[PDB]
Formats: structure tokens, C-alpha cells, sequence
């Protein structure tokens, strides 16, 4: 991260709704990749776009999810370290494959388009892929 | 991936409505491609690859209606395609993981162009519709 990357993925947080964003990220995550569906049976019926965007625990999850991400974002130089734990509970006891951390990083950015308009520049999108090309690096690292 | 029909009506109501900005929004998919992932630029050792580049914006009309072709071929794009697999597959043997960040590259730019038309259900199918362009692209038949 350059000190300029640091300062857009900050600036850029402290105006996302993260309710919002978190619901509308995780219930895209399963739509667009339906195999992830798989990881979150008990949520109930993820059996349609629809079913999965107006379903109250994706909603829940994904603002816990991006809740997660906003923490990091004040030790950005320590994403590995930051993660962890999750690292381990997502490979030990989830089975998660690592490809799908990609995806919904890419899902986020996707998002963040979508809420940011024209203000999500390409200059602005490189410092996001950069974070969530971390995040995902972290969250893989105890595999 | 396999398209469903589904799929199909969602691509073609979705790139109907990017209509005559088609050219447009190439460019800056390609623009965000280079600057998110700098590997890709050594596929244009010979552009001029900074903002507003004429070259950049040529080449992002030229992908796009190519792409508006896929979609009006979305039931035979192999054959449609084939010229297109020819350069990218067996001239310039563009790595797989590229055609990956360049449709991301362009569901960030609707996105940020179409929000209301973004659907996750048109989001899933235009990714699903590239992916299936990236697999073309990628072989030889
Ligand atoms: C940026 C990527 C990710 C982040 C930051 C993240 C974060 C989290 C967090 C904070 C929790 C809660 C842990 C707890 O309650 O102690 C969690 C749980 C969970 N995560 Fe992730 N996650 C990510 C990606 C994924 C992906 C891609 C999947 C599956 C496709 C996934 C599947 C799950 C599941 C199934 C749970 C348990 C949910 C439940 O039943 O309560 N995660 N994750
Ligand atoms: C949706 C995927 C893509 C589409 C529809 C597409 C479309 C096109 C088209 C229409 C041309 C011009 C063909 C001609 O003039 O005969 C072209 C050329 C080219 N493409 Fe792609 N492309 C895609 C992905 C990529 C990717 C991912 C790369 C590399 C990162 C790439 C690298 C190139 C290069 C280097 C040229 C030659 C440019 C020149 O010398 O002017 N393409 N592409």
C-alpha cells in the first residue's frame, strides 16, 4: 500500500453505509457465484436473486463481513496478522476454497461502483484492488 | 459458462441499454484494467497507454463492438468468434487470468455507469456472458 492508496481506501470507507454495502455485497456474492450458497445453508432459502437479496441473515452476515474489512483498514501494513484468526476458521473448520475470497472481493469493488458513481475513478479502483488483493492474501495465508 | 435463456434475455436487455456509450465504457474498462493491473500493459508494449490516449480509445471501441457482436450471436459465439480466438489465442497467447480482469474491469465500469440496470441478477448473467467470451478467446477450435 502507497500512502496515497492508504489515504483513498480510508477517505473512501468513512462513507460507505456498511449495512448497505454488506448486505447488497454478500447477497451478490451468492447470486452471481451460486456454489457459495453452499457455505450458508442455514440461512434459509437462497433458491433465487430475490430470495437471497431480501434474506435477513445474508444482510446480517455481509455487515459483519464488512464490518471485518473496516477494522482492517486501520492496520493496513498488518492484514496478515490482522487476519489470522479468520484465516483459520474459514480453511480448519468452513473448508472455504481461497478462490472465493477473491470473488467476494471483487463483488465489494463491484459495490462500491455501484454506490460511488463516477466518483469510483480508475485511480480510486486501483487502491481498492489493492485491498482486497490483501485481504484476500490474508485470509488465505494459513492454508 | 453455460447460458441459460434467461441469461441470454438479461445480456441483451443490459448491453441494449449501454448502447451508443458502448464505445465509451471499453475505454474506461480498459483504462481501470491497466491501472488496477499494470501486468496487462505488457500485451500494448507499442500504445500510448495514459489517460484520454487515442489509441486507448480506439482500441475500447474496437472490444466493445465486438462484444455487442457476441451478444448478437450469444447462441453460436465459437463460430462468431473464431477470427477473435485466431489473435488472441494463437498470436498473442494472452494468459487466461487477463480475460478475468478485463470483465471485471467492465462490470466495474457499468456499474459505475448503470447502477439502476445492474441487477445481481443481470450482474450474474453478464458475468457468466464474459466468462464464456474469455473461454472462447482462450482456445483453439
Ligand atoms: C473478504 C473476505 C471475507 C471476510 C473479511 C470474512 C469475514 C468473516 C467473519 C468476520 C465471520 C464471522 C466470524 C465469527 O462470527 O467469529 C465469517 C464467518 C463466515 N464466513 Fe467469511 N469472510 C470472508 C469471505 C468468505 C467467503 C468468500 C465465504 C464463503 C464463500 C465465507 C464464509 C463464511 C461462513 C460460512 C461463515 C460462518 C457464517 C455463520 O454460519 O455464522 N466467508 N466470515
Ligand atoms: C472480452 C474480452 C476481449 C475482447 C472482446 C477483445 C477484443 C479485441 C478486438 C476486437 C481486437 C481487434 C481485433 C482486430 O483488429 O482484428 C483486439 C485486439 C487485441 N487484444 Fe483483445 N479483447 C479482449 C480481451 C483482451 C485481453 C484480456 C487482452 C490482454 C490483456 C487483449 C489484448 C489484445 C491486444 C494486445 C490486441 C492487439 C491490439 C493492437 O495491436 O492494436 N485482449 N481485442
Amino acid at each position: 500500500f502507497t500512502e496515497e492508496d492508504k489515504a483513498t481506501i480510508t477517505s473512501l470507507w468513512g462513507k460507505v453505509n456498511v449495512e448497505d454495502a454488506g448486505g447488497e455485497t454478500l447477497g451478490r456474492l451468492l447470486v452471481v457465484y451460486p456454489w457459495t450458497q453452499r457455505f450458508f445453508d442455514s440461512f434459509g432459502n437462497l433458491s433465487s436473486a430475490s430470495a437471497i437479496m431480501g434474506n435477513p441473515k445474508v444482510k446480517a452476515h455481509g455487515k459483519k463481513v464488512l464490518t471485518s474489512l473496516g477494522d482492517a483498514i486501520k492496520h493496513l501494513d498488518d492484514l496478515k496478522g490482522t487476519f489470522a484468526q479468520l484465516s483459520e476458521l474459514h480453511c480448519d473448520k468452513l473448508h472455504v476454497d481461497p478462490e472465493n475470497f477473491k470473488l467476494l472481493g471483487n463483488v465489494l469493488v463491484t459495490v462500491l461502483a455501484i454506490h460511488f458513481g463516477k466518483e469510483f475513478t480508475p485511480e480510486v479502483q486501483a487502491s481498492w484492488q489493492k485491498m482486497v488483493t490483501g485481504v484476500a492474501s490474508a485470509l488465505s495465508s494459513r492454508y | 459458462m453455460v447460458l441459460s435463456p434467461a441469461d441470454k434475455t438479461n445480456v441483451e436487455a443490459a448491453w441494449g441499454k449501454v448502447g451508443a456509450h458502448a464505445g465509451e465504457y471499453g475505454a474506461e474498462a480498459l483504462e481501470r484494467m491497466f491501472l488496477s493491473f499494470p501486468t496487462t500493459k505488457t500485451y500494448f508494449p507499442h500504445f500510448d497507454l495514459s489517460h484520454g490516449s487515442a489509441q486507448v480509445e480506439g482500441h475500447g471501441k474496437k472490444v466493445a463492438d465486438a462484444l455487442t457482436n457476441a451478444v448478437a450471436h450469444v447462441d453460436d459465439m465459437p463460430d462468431a468468434l473464431s477470427a477473435l480466438s485466431d489473435l488472441h489465442a494463437h498470436e498473442l497467447r494472452v494468459d487466461p487470468v487477463n480475460f478475468k480482469l478485463l470483465s471485471h474491469c467492465l462490470l466495474v465500469t457499468l456499474a459505475a455507469h448503470l447502477p439502476a440496470e445492474f441487477t445481481p441478477a443481470v450482474h450474474a448473467s453478464l458475468d457468466k456472458f464474459l466468462a464464456s467470451v474469455s473461454t472462447v478467446l482462450t482456445s483453439k477450435y
